[PDB]
């Protein structure tokens, strides 16, 4: 049922980047893992949803 | 008689040198080509190289220039405790 | 000849090198290049990196898990990371559609079979079905 | 008055031999933890690619297996035990496989643990078990397994 | 290699230590006789290491093992090539 | 021999001691040890404690009701709390999977049957099916 009514979608999990400032607790403006957002992401997983 | 020893890193940043001219870069243009130079290490186009700032993007064009020699400028402070007897 | 490429043929050799732990470079189509690696320690699993440049004091590679498909390895070209050459400065890449003229002044299409050069830097090209060498000008890059 | 010993389906641990067999085209059977037991194969002909089938039986004249293209993962092979489909079979799903440590009652009423070195079968299909240090072959009911 | 270096002596003191227990002095009484001991090397009771103080008051106990403690702090830089 | 263990065999003796009111120690599998007790007063019911150390001015045991199962008592090992020994300093515990070699240089597995020591502290071990004693080095701790 789910595979039938769903749409193909890329699922990528979220995790806090190591680049977070240890003292303020807020992220670097630019880094490869996360582009200013304080949360990085894992490789995508193909999924129907 | 070093009773104890400790080391600290204050700064760790990259600095570039021209292979032939022997000068250190200080400024670049919009295209990121060198505009100015200095013969002073204390005044250079420092790129941070701490743990968080690795894998930068600001100076990719500068890095690939074969005329430039990157240097890892690192500053340290080391504390040594001596016990010299009576 | 030129030493800028040394592709691996058998997937068995690829797996053997992965067991040894040496990094690999895996090309893609209209897409970024990939590095692949086997994780160390107790648990063995594949890891990948989107970065390509050599490790240094100012540049460190990032590794993450991924369910790499054997289809990619067997199909796509693979090299040893340490011994890979970034570019060979030639107009036409290897395995590229090209056009030429035969000995009887007949036009024909082909793909590049070999890329060669002399000691003076002049580049000669050999096409499929043509044993003789062709000048860079004599070739024509066919549009997709 | 018996049948000769029956070999157990040796699991394959080294990835290199797995890949070599696959390149040779010999069928592989993968015991997935989550979604059961599947067959894995390399496509014949020039267009090389991996194929999967859930037609989970030995090939027969009346039962021909159907193969679907799939992107089998290296990690799947490594973490999951894999067997040659020529060996893995319903013939002998022995309760106490070879090299398994089992608890057996000795004649002196002292329970001992020994590793099964050899297993065979007889006319009735029983499972005779050979234990190191003893010649007499035990039966299924006498033995016991200790886990963890 | 080294591009620039300088050494300075942040402190120079005399530390008192017991001969039997081996623990240094931490706290003392009115006359400066010992009431507490500590295993730390830095937190131990200490006094300036100059002749004037020594002449200005060893004096507390017969456990006569003082220890001249000198602290060296060094500033340096490197230019490590690629 | 060593006096570090005195397990109870019959559950009847366990119930008899519980009637007398003496505390018991009941082991668990990959889990904390338990103390068990019979409540005093008019109403009789079992009580348990997660604490193990001896009562003192600085340490008091905590008791609560619980529907203790006879299965645990009959199956798990049981000791008198007062006479229990915390540890016997030996490499291998009793009833542990071990590996050794027989008299004919044949390798065999077994469990420890007895734990012994001499007056000098040297520890000897006896395995199931082996009357002779084995050195600590001669044994091997089998991995689960
Ligand atoms: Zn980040």
């Amino acid at each position: 049922f789910i595979n039938d009514r769903g749409i193909k979608v890329l699922w990528e999990e979220a995790y806090f980047c190591p680049c977070l400032n240890p003292d303020t607790g807020h992220p670097r403006v630019d880094c490869p893992r996360c582009h200013g957002k304080g949360i990085a992401y894992l490789p995508p997983k193909e999924t129907i949803m | 008689s070093i009773e104890k020893k400790e080391e600290v890193i204050a700064h760790n940043e990259v600095v570039f040198r021209s292979l032939t001219q022997g000068l250190y870069v200080k400024e670049v243009d919009i295209y990121s080509d060198v505009v100015s130079y200095t013969k002073d290490v204390d005044e250079a186009l420092a790129m941070p190289n701490t743990i968080n700032f690795k894998n930068s993007r600001k100076y990719k064009k500068l890095i690939m220039n074969l005329d430039l020699e990157p240097l890892n400028k690192i500053q340290k402070v080391i504390y040594e405790t001596h016990l010299e007897g009576l | 000849p030129i030493q800028d490429a040394k592709p691996i043929d058998d997937i068995v050799d690829i797996m053997t090198y992965l067991k040894n732990g040496k990094v690999l470079r895996v090309k893609q189509d209209n897409q970024g290049d990939i590095l692949v690696r086997m994780s160390p320690g107790k648990h063995k699993f594949t890891e990948v990196s989107r970065d390509l440049d050599k490790e240094s004091f100012y540049y460190k590679r990032h590794w993450v898990l991924y369910n790499v498909s054997v289809n990619s390895l067997i199909t796509f070209d693979v090299y040893l990371d340490e011994e890979y050459s970034e570019t060979t400065k030639v107009k036409y890449p290897k395995d590229t559609i090209v056009e030429y003229t035969r000995e009887d002044q007949e036009k024909d299409v082909a793909m590049i079979k070999e890329i060669l050069t002399d000691n003076n830097g002049n580049y000669f090209y050999a096409l499929i079905g043509e044993t003789m060498l062709f000048d860079e000008n004599k070739l024509n890059k066919v549009k997709d």
